[PDB]
RNA sequence: AAGUCUGGGCUAAGUGGUAAAGGAUGUGGCGCCGCGAAGACAGCCAGGAGGUUGGCUUAGAAGCAGCCAUCCUUUAAAGAG
């Protein structure tokens, strides 16, 4: 998910996320990402990969649009 | 040896005996060991 | 700490600790209780040493209740002074407490927490102490 | 939530005596009667625990009758804890004063905020026919911000179920949560 | 000493007062003037005398040129 | 008594709903290897079952109670057996055979084994898709 | 001086034969929950794997310096420890 940086135009963590937002990503730019690095991951599905990275955006500082 | 009047499990891994009269702690840890007195 | 903020009178006699609780002997506001076992003048410093020691370890979160109040003013003669030559002078305020007072009482917090709060406090104290949790009995009161 | 508990008839045994030998005196009355009863302590505790003065527990009398009652108040041993005496009131088909328990709806704004929900009523005074008890009432406290109360005068209420007490009867309050940013003063 | 990348040589008495000797780089030297008086309240004092330069860590030194 | 009683439903469910079960010592292996066996037969089969391991005690009441004979191989042992028909079952019982007998020896035997209905056999089961 | 009297129980400290907060797998007896032949507690034989170094921080903190986050995944199960 060292991707995720280009995506939403950050470089940095936000030190305090869960209220700060700093960017935001949605339903679908969650499924491109779900696709790249994905020869290894682990699962093989769409649902099942995008869940993946749609709370390591969370885990700095960026949420999910929906 | 702590000497106490309270003696009492330190850590998870503490281990309270009584031996020939006398409530001890003993443990994996050197300074848990506890006699009472 | 505590005291009475005006009195009629500024000293009073000693009295007696005969008899159980008067009143107080259920809880009525937080979910645990301090109980005491044993009849004593509890002192204003010792509440207020219980009382701190529960905050301390609650550290931001939940309500402690202080159900008794030391309004007897206790009496000492000056040191190394002999007998007689009046009533001696108000040193502190005491709180006369009889077994079966529900001392203080926590809410707003886990009972593993309550637990080792009201264990601590009851170090504080001079007498001995059970913790009570509500009841029906206590909502029934 | 419909409770029994076995109740046998007392005369001229001492109190004393029964409640050396696991039974708890107690009585039974309404309007129309009133019989001497005990009940075997740890039977009645079962129950009590979970009934309170509730909801109705029932009475099966030696005699065979069975009567429904409310638990009208219990006497503690002040010095022990232990019940000492109740009073069981024979519920009859008229309505009847009576308290109901208050659920807390939710989660309030003061929670998660740092504060705490003090409930100053944990049930509610209530004129009802004892044909529509409700096990529960429920109070959506979610609106409150630490600072605010709740009282009577807000509070659903089925039907029906009248109130029996002034609602300028504060029910609940969120007050700030102790904290040791405070303390050294 | 060690938060700043120090070999640490050695400690002795002095006054009584103990005295610590120690290679640290410059670089992680700033603050320390007034960083060691916060950690002695106002009983501290040090003296920095250059020993040799070397080489630093390519973690560093692949990227202080950017 | 316990939530091992939604142990045995979803388990009986996923059973009966096949008749050619069948069984091995699926455990043995590393987490790399103990993905292997299993991208594998969650391919070379059908859905996302290899072994959907579950207690010896509760597969010999499931294969016991939803009839299916009572698989009587050996439930003993590190035994989370491989639902052969949860899979397309066919001569791919080979992607196991062949799996664990190169791979760390022994690292894929089998036991138990119902063909159809009627129970394979020990021996007569790696010699099925070989 | 008069029972090494009778019957049931407890004590292993010479407790009896001077003391408190408090501490404690002492011992005997009650009581109440929880797990348990759909195999528990103890020991031991496997597994404890991903996205992934979780972002920042910073020279580096890769599950473990510390501000915070703490979702999901193939799963019998493997905390962003
Ligand atoms: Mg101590
Ligand atoms: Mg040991
Ligand atoms: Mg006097
Ligand atoms: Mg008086
Ligand atoms: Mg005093
Ligand atoms: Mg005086
Ligand atoms: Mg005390
Ligand atoms: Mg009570
Ligand atoms: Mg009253
Ligand atoms: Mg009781
Ligand atoms: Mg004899
Ligand atoms: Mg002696
Ligand atoms: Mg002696
Ligand atoms: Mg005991
Ligand atoms: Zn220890």
């Amino acid at each position: 998910s060292y991707l995720i940086r280009k995506a939403a135009g950050l470089e940095k963590g936000a030190h305090k996320p869960g209220r700060e937002k700093v960017g935001r990503i949605t339903w679908e730019q969650v499924l491109e990402i779900a696709k790249q690095k994905m020869p290894d991951l682990n699962t093989t599905d769409l649902e099942a990969a995008a869940r993946m990275i749609a709370g390591s955006a969370r885990s700095m500082g960026v949420e999910v649009v929906g | 040896m702590k000497v106490r009047a309270s003696v009492k499990r330190i850590c998870d891994k503490c281990k309270v005996i009584r031996r020939h009269g006398r409530v001890y702690v003993i443990c994996e840890n050197p300074k848990h060991k506890q006699r009472q007195g | 700490m505590l005291m009475p903020r005006r009195m009629k009178y500024r000293k009073q006699q000693r009295g007696r600790l005969k008899g159980a609780t008067k009143g107080g002997d259920y809880v009525a506001f937080g979910d645990y209780g301090l109980v005491a076992l044993e009849p004593a003048w509890i002192t204003a410093q010792q509440i207020e040493a219980a009382r701190v020691a529960m905050v301390r370890h609650f550290r931001r979160g939940g309500k402690i209740f202080i159900r008794i109040f030391p309004d007897k003013p206790y009496t000492k003669k000056p040191l190394e002074v002999r007998m007689g030559k009046g009533k001696g002078n108000v040193e502190g305020y005491v709180a006369v407490v009889k077994p079966g007072r529900v001392m203080f009482e926590v809410a707003g917090v886990t009972e593993e927490q309550a637990m080792e709060a009201l264990r601590i406090a009851g170090h504080k104290l001079p007498i001995k102490t059970k913790i009570v949790r509500r009841d029906a009995y206590d909502e029934a009161q | 939530m419909e409770y029994r508990l076995k109740a046998y008839y007392r005369e001229g045994e001492k109190p004393s005596a029964l409640r050396r030998a696991g039974k708890l005196p107690g009585v039974m009355y309404n309007r129309h009667l009133n019989r001497k009863v005990y009940v075997d302590l740890v039977e009645f505790d079962k129950v009590f625990r979970q009934a309170s003065i509730h909801h109705v527990i029932v009475l099966e009398l030696p005699d065979g009758q069975s009567l429904p009652t409310l638990v009208r108040q219990v006497n503690l041993d002040k010095r022990r804890r232990r019940p000492e005496h109740v009073d069981f009131f024979v519920l009859s088909d008229e309505p009847v004063e009576m308290y109901v328990p208050l659920r807390f709806v939710g989660t309030p704004a003061g929670v998660r905020a740092g504060g705490v929900l003090q409930e100053i009523h944990r049930d509610i005074l209530v004129k009802v026919s004892p044909r529509n008890i409700p096990e529960f009432i429920e109070v959506d406290v979610s609106g409150l911000e630490i600072g605010d109360s709740l009282h009577a005068s807000d509070l659903k209420l089925p039907p029906g179920v009248e109130l029996a007490v002034s609602p300028e009867e504060t029910i609940a309050a969120v007050v700030p949560p102790e904290d040791v940013e405070k303390l050294a003063e | 000493l060690n938060a700043r990348r120090g070999q640490i040589l050695g400690m002795e008495p002095r006054g009584n007062a103990q005295v610590i000797r120690a290679f640290v780089p410059l670089a992680e030297m700033f603050g320390y003037a007034t960083d060691l008086r916060s950690k002695t309240q106002g009983r501290g004092s040090f003296v920095m005398f250059f020993d040799h330069y070397q080489e630093v860590p390519k973690q560093v030194q692949e990227k202080l040129i950017k | 008594k316990r939530n091992v009683e939604l142990l045995a439903t979803l388990k009986e469910n996923l059973e009966r709903a096949q008749g050619s079960f069948f069984l091995v010592n699926y455990q043995g292996l590393p987490a790399k290897e103990t993905h292997a066996l299993r991208q594998a037969l969650k391919q070379n089969g059908a859905r996302l079952f290899v072994a959907k391991n579950t207690l010896i005690r509760l597969a010999l009441k499931e294969l016991g109670l939803p009839e299916l004979d009572g698989l009587q191989g050996p439930s003993a042992v590190v035994f989370y057996e491989d639902p052969v028909a949860a899979a397309k079952t066919l001569v791919q019982f080979a992607k196991s055979n062949p799996k664990g007998i190169p791979q760390v020896k022994s690292g894929l035997l089998q036991g138990q084994i119902l063909t159809a209905k009627d129970v394979e056999a020990l021996a007569e089961l790696p010699t099925m898709d070989e």
